[PDB]
RNA sequence: GUCUCGUAGAGGGGGGUAGAAUUCCAGGUGUAGCGGUGAAAUGCGUAGAGAUCUGGAGGAAUACCGGUGGCGAAGGCGGCCC
RNA sequence: GUACACACCGCCCGUCACACCAUGGGAGUGGGUUGCAAAAGAAGUAGGUAGCUUAACCUUCGGGAGGGCGCUUACCACUUUGUGAUUCAUGACUGGGGUGAAGUCGUAACAAGGUAACCGUAGGGGAACCUGCGGUUGGAUC
RNA sequence: CCGAACCGACUAAUGUUGAAAAAUUAGCGGAUGACUUGUGGCUGGGGGUGAAAGGCCAAUCAAACCGGGAGAUAGCUGGUU
RNA sequence: GGAAGACCAAGGGUUCCUGUCCAACGUUAAUCGGGGCAGGGUGAGUCGACCCCUAAGGCGAGGCCGAAAGGCGUAGUCGAUGGGAAACAGGUUAAUAUUCCUGUACUUGGUGUUACUGCGAAGGGGGGACGGAGAAGGCUAUGUUGGCCGGGCGACGGUUGUCCCGGUUUAAGCGUGUAGGCUGGUUUUCCAGGCAAAUCCGGAAAAUCAAGGCUGAGGCGUGAUGACGAGGCACUACGGUGCUGAAGCAACAAAUGCCCUGCUUCCAGGAAAAGCCUCUAAGCAUCAGGUAACAUCAAAUCGUACCCCAAACCGACACAGGUGGUCAGGUAGAGAAUACCAAGGCGCUUGAGAGAACUCGGGUGAAGGAACUAGGCAAAAUGGUGCCGUAACUUCGGGAGAAGGCACGCUGAUAUGUAGGUGAGGUCCCUCGCGGAUGGAGCUGAAAUCAGUCGAAGAUACCAGCUGGCUGCAACUGUUUAUUAAAAACACAGCACUGUGCAAACACGAAAGUGGACGUAUACGGUGUGACGCCUGCCCGGUGCCGGAAGGUUAAUUGAUGGGGUUAG
RNA sequence: CGGGUAAGUUCCGACCUGCACGAAUGGCGUAAUGAUGGCCAGGCUGUCUCCACCCGAGACUCAGUGAAAUUGAACUCGCUGU
């Protein structure tokens, strides 16, 4: 649910909070957890390669089944759990034989439900298939790339992807960018939306919050003197220029897109 | 006031000790350098 | 006022679906106009429009039935199916 | 059909300009009344009583009882302080309203008033108003 | 929120061949956080890092320090027994 | 005296102790010294390092990449600031001590017996193993008072008592298993999981029992017929040694330490690897190996002095500076503030006079009270707790400690000490205990009311908000010019535009790669704006960006055609 | 122009003649917040009228130790002129 905090003090007034009873309020899964430490957006020579990255809180890394292969055997969902990891929930779910992974969870998807996965399973929400057996006009999400790569597309929370057309060897999606994309008929999809969608109505309500998410603050380049940025510069605030990144490519329209190798499956772009 | 030296003996020689400038062909410059001057010292090394 | 049996109904809420048409996109044929008005002009068109054929996308509304017909406290309610 | 009757060469709307009148807002300000919280404590009455002083009663003649004065405490009028409420007056400037008079700009309404009018709402415009959406007939023609 | 430790540095006086190449004294702000601190690590000079002051990068910064090209060049100033 | 005491890490390196000397060093003298010279001094299976194990990160066989130098990185190997066995009390030196001595312990490993026996890993599973905040309860450290024991009878009125002073200490280990915390137990059968196997973990289905296990401070017992112990006594080379030794209990208060890596709750969702436990594979088979008891041996090496908020470290100085961790007594107090003290440590390495101007740091001030000045700068002032009371405005939280006001010491009574807290004996019960119930002796103890009483003054010192009215700017908490600027600047949540379909855009990089991200359009980058409320109008001619592609113009490339040189003729 | 003052180039409220505001290099408001800028009042005072006295540390004298910047050379006065 969407709870709104009352302004017991300035930081508060503003804050939006998504609260879910339903999510596990121990600890996870251990055999399914690894370490990830931070960057600070530094590559392997120590350099700041995308700024605004730094400190929040430290995370866990969930192993998470993006690639949904354990064909015909069913499954049943232990738990939602949060995942620091991803806007997404994931839910815990156990095998007929005894083995336990982590999945996306989609809208809907509750304990004691049970899913499965492979050409024959059933046509409902977290069942995976591949979309050569999905009906079109499906929604769908986790969406392979390449058979048996494992899921690439809508994987964020409350996105999903349209199947519009199959001719052939490949279907036609609808992606929630609105680009039209031929994708194989082999590449496997996992049935429904993912779930968590009121994710986009929070409100982080101070700068604290953002720093609790490992972002660190931007400097706007009109504040800057001229040797920092194309936009530095000026006796009070000037600007008379095109605005451009600070390495001076124009950023209010240019386009950057160039890869002439999967140009062929692009039917449409997003605009 | 705090000032610039701080000391610690592990971090001066792994700065600056013989196995540092060992490690590197500058660093091996440095060791020429300072054999050829006749450094009674060549290292911070103790 | 309660119960029994039946009747008509665009009464309400939820979900699904159908056909016509408009627009847009692609392609075929085709060539100098189209559109608009009281008359015009702006606009669109030889970078091939308008017209005509095929395929696709999408939203909204449900011709005929239809009725000084019906239902609902009023506001209002109209394809078909659950 | 009509809001016309010296009868459409009729009637009539609003801004703008001019004159006068009452009124709302207004940096505020100045009076009246009053709430609350305290400060204050004349006189009086009541309680207490170191100290002072006593006609009637009792004395074992020394005094005792009782009284008075003084002092003190309680209650309380004047008065004082702080902060509110309410009411009256007033205020550069400003909002619309009424009346008069008719100058300037148009012609919105009354006939189908020359785009039927009107209602709610929204946006726009020197002004009457115009436009969208739904609604009404208190619409002429057919 | 008030307030010590801790982290700061708004005002004044002193000090200015200082006790100190940035402090002392009286006051001052934050004080469960975008907090503070120890140890170790990483980023290198037209490069880094920057909640952005051209700030900081060893008391050095509109391009660090050390060595070299190097006796750069100096239509300028001084000096020339 | 929350240090100017005690003790570590870091850093230093003999500064430590003793004797001796006073040239130089010491801001003066110096017989003294962190100074000179000489001698002495640091004792470990248990403390630390080394060691086993990993984090960030480093290096890195082959490898991939790069003119060369080199860059990146796989298998690996390093790397603590983190995980991993074990010792305490007392005594002793001029100088070391958890290291020496006394007493009493513990850990790991090698051997060898004995008894019994499926052992076996580079593999599987478990465990190790993890956040912030908050709330209590149970405790201990520790303190206070009483009792006890020893001593005292007071330089000046009084002091045989309801008087004064001191002491009243004891560990690890071993045993016991309590307040509390967590979890149902046991036995069968079966199985697409855990790269193979598995009796282990995971899953499924039954039967049966309902209490079983794990964890755990403290207390109690033992350790201890010991040790220590006020003092006494005897010697001193008057520094100190030698000898002996009483009581050694209770109640109450009580941590920021322990139970607690708990519990409750929240979102920002909280290392790794080994030691450790367990499972089997290849293999080994009356062998090895495993388990237990017993014996025996081993536990090396390096550090250990001394300073450590400092005269020994960083600041050129015996420099008002800087420096992480641990300990935490009394009275008042909310307190680690503050005042006065304890233990303990110090008077800051020039002094002696004088009592001018003037400077510095402070105290008080007649009448006036901001007239000062750029400006109330500075100063003065306010200041506590409880209660009464508190406006506009407001985003309904605030504003607010608004403002303003009253009470406050001591003594007695209520009540020989109250409400409350704590809780003994006794008594009862028991599934007999570190038990429940009852009961309340003793101990501790607010706050209030009434009466009285002293002073000019009772929040008496230290300590400790000045308040209100109008307005600009920025929403707010934050950040900044180390060393003249803290702000209206930067950031910020929120908003918008725009790029980006994943081998993403973008960034570092001749490259390989790496970050973005083990993310996937509810995501990520860039740019502007800057909470929130009401809003955000017209202009696409210029510059840019986006789309178009018929025509004009146009590169390398191609080399038609024309012209020339040469000369067989 | 109004308010506040005995007196107000600042302040507050208005007017509009905006040299040269204006809508995300945002416009206009805005409770709360600020070692932020301006203005007013009560309290308070040595800020001041206008300073006085006092307590300490220097200054001064004695003993000990013992610097510095600067410096062509000096037997280093005023005035009026040059
Ligand atoms: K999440
Ligand atoms: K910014
Ligand atoms: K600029
Ligand atoms: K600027
Ligand atoms: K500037
Ligand atoms: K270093
Ligand atoms: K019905
Ligand atoms: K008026
Ligand atoms: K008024
Ligand atoms: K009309
Ligand atoms: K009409
Ligand atoms: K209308
Ligand atoms: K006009
Ligand atoms: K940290
Ligand atoms: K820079
Ligand atoms: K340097
Ligand atoms: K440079
Ligand atoms: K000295
Ligand atoms: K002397
Ligand atoms: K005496
Ligand atoms: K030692
Ligand atoms: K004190
Ligand atoms: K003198
Ligand atoms: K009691
Ligand atoms: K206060
Ligand atoms: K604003
Ligand atoms: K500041
Ligand atoms: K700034
Ligand atoms: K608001
Ligand atoms: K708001
Ligand atoms: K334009
Ligand atoms: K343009
Ligand atoms: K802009
Ligand atoms: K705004
Ligand atoms: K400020
Ligand atoms: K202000
Ligand atoms: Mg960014
Ligand atoms: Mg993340
Ligand atoms: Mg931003
Ligand atoms: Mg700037
Ligand atoms: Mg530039
Ligand atoms: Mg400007
Ligand atoms: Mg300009
Ligand atoms: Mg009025
Ligand atoms: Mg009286
Ligand atoms: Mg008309
Ligand atoms: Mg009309
Ligand atoms: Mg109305
Ligand atoms: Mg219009
Ligand atoms: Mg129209
Ligand atoms: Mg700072
Ligand atoms: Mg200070
Ligand atoms: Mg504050
Ligand atoms: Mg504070
Ligand atoms: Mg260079
Ligand atoms: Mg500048
Ligand atoms: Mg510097
Ligand atoms: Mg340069
Ligand atoms: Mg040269
Ligand atoms: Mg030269
Ligand atoms: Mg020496
Ligand atoms: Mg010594
Ligand atoms: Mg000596
Ligand atoms: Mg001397
Ligand atoms: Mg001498
Ligand atoms: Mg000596
Ligand atoms: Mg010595
Ligand atoms: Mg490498
Ligand atoms: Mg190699
Ligand atoms: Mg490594
Ligand atoms: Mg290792
Ligand atoms: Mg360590
Ligand atoms: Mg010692
Ligand atoms: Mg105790
Ligand atoms: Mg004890
Ligand atoms: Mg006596
Ligand atoms: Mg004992
Ligand atoms: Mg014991
Ligand atoms: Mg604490
Ligand atoms: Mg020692
Ligand atoms: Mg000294
Ligand atoms: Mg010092
Ligand atoms: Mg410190
Ligand atoms: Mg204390
Ligand atoms: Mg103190
Ligand atoms: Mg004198
Ligand atoms: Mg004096
Ligand atoms: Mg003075
Ligand atoms: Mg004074
Ligand atoms: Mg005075
Ligand atoms: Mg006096
Ligand atoms: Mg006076
Ligand atoms: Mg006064
Ligand atoms: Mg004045
Ligand atoms: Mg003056
Ligand atoms: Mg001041
Ligand atoms: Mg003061
Ligand atoms: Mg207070
Ligand atoms: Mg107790
Ligand atoms: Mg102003
Ligand atoms: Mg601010
Ligand atoms: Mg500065
Ligand atoms: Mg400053
Ligand atoms: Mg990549
Ligand atoms: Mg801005
Ligand atoms: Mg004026
Ligand atoms: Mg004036
Ligand atoms: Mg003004
Ligand atoms: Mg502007
Ligand atoms: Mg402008
Ligand atoms: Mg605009
Ligand atoms: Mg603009
Ligand atoms: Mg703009
Ligand atoms: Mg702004
Ligand atoms: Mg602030
Ligand atoms: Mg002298």
């Amino acid at each position: 649910a969407v709870v709104k905090c009352k302004p017991t003090s300035p930081g508060r007034r503003h804050v939006v909070k998504v609260v879910n009873p339903e999510l596990h309020k121990g600890k996870p899964f251990a055999p399914l957890l690894e370490k990830n430490s931070k960057s600070g957006g530094r590559n392997n020579n120590g350099r700041i390669t995308t700024r605004h990255i730094g400190g929040g809180h430290k995370q866990a890394y969930r192993i998470v089944d993006f690639k949904r292969n354990k064909d015909g055997i069913p499954a049943v969902v232990e738990r939602l759990e949060y995942d620091p990891n991803r806007s997404a929930n994931i839910a815990l779910v156990l095998y007929k034989d005894g083995e336990r992974r982590y999945i996306l969870a989609p809208k809907g998807l509750k304990a004691g439900d049970q899913i499965q996965s492979g050409v024959d399973a059933a046509i409902k929400p977290g069942n995976t298939l591949p979309m050569r057996n999905i009906p079109v006009g499906s929604t769908v999400h986790n969406v392979e790339m390449k058979p048996g790569k494992g899921g690439q597309l809508a994987r964020s929370a409350g996105t999903y992807v349209q199947i519009v057309a199959r001719d052939g060897a490949y279907v036609t999606l609808r992606l929630r960018s609105g680009e039209m994309r031929k994708v194989e008929a082999d590449c496997r999809a996992t049935l429904g939306e993912v779930g968590n969608a009121e994710h986009m109505l929070r409100v982080l309500g101070k700068a604290g919050a953002a720093r609790w998410r490992g972002v660190r603050p931007t400097v706007r380049g009109t504040a800057m003197n001229p040797v920092d940025h194309p936009h530095g510069g000026g006796e009070g605030r000037n600007f008379g220029k095109h605005p451009v990144t600070p390495w001076g490519v124009q950023t209010k329209g240019k386009k950057t897109r160039s890869n002439k190798r999967t140009d062929k499956f692009i039917v449409r772009r997003r605009s | 006031m705090k000032r610039t030296f701080q000391p610690s003996v592990l971090k001066r020689n792994r700065s600056h000790g013989f196995r540092a400038r060992m490690a590197t062909k500058n660093g091996r410059q440095v060791l020429a350098r300072r054999r050829a001057k006749g450094r009674a010292r060549l290292t911070v090394s103790k």
